[PDB]
């Protein structure tokens, strides 16, 4: 019995295996696809976008540094303390 | 009890076979979305590019007119929104750019 | 046959959802944009009218809000000592 | 990369500027993150009297 049970075991995992294969050799070139995809896009828009900022570098970097930094400081713990006083401790979790 | 062992065993194996097929097919099914998704992305971004790209000479105008003053009020917003929480501690003094005025006269 | 021809509806309906999704977004972004560009040219005038004035009543303004919501410390300088005590 | 390099290589600080801007927010996305700002500190300039 520890044979007979055996031999369906071997022959069970066998075609299973060649399953998962494909799924993986297909998940690559999907990922292949989507990746030359999205960059298209992305190419597109910073094509469009780079003679706008070169119309106005000073204003575009300036708008734009300041959204990304409201973003970023909103979602930190910002601190505001004379750098002077740099004694803290990192308190770690 | 070894005959029974031996059909089951072409029982599993045709079991068993029949299930690799489906996984195979499922996979390239998974491939189609893939494919109509990053397309979709692609269109989407060539337009979501011209908005902000359109609206990029119209701030670039507006602002360029006084920089500094929109900073200054685009500045103050940003705090206000980034200093939105009570995740923060300001240590300022007494005698701070604000706390001019706390000082007796 | 009838197995190609109902493909593309599929992707035809989702192609003009994204097309009309990323017109709403540059309607929306030139729309937001002119109000953001109208809303700093009727403050710019009024502003230069008097921008000490102007300035200090925001910079005050703004003060009193980020002050009103984060906690405050107020200790004398001087001093390199403090707890962050994160979490 | 190809389209990277070519798309990109046009104007490499800009790129640059956008990717390094982008790049922030996908990480600080947490507050767990916590940044020891100054008052001196470039960015809070106009938090201060005018």
């Amino acid at each position: 019995q520890y044979i007979r049970e055996a031999e369906a075991y071997t022959n069970e995992v066998q075609p299973r295996a060649n399953g998962q294969a494909q799924r993986i050799l297909e998940e690559a070139r999907a990922y292949k696809a989507q990746t030359i995809l999205e960059a298209q896009g992305e190419v597109a828009r910073f094509a469009k976008l780079l003679p706008e900022y070169k119309a106005a570098p000073e204003i575009t970097r300036e708008r734009l540094y300041i959204e990304t930094m409201e973003k970023v400081l909103g979602n930190t713990r910002k601190v505001l303390v004379n750098d002077k006083g740099g004694n803290l401790m990192v308190l770690p979790l | 009890n070894r005959m029974r062992a031996e059909r089951e065993a072409v029982a599993r194996r045709h079991r068993s076979q029949g299930q690799e097929e489906a996984e195979k097919l499922r996979a390239t099914a998974d491939y189609e979305v893939t494919r109509t998704l990053a397309e979709a992305e692609r269109q989407g971004r060539i337009m979501r590019g011209e908005g902000d790209a359109e609206a990029a000479k119209l701030f670039a105008d507006a602002f360029s007119k006084d920089p500094d003053f929109y900073a200054f009020i685009r500045s103050l917003r940003a705090y206000e929104n980034s200093f939105s929480g009570n995740q923060d501690v300001m240590v300022m003094s007494p005698d701070s750019d604000f706390f001019r005025y706390m000082k007796t006269p």
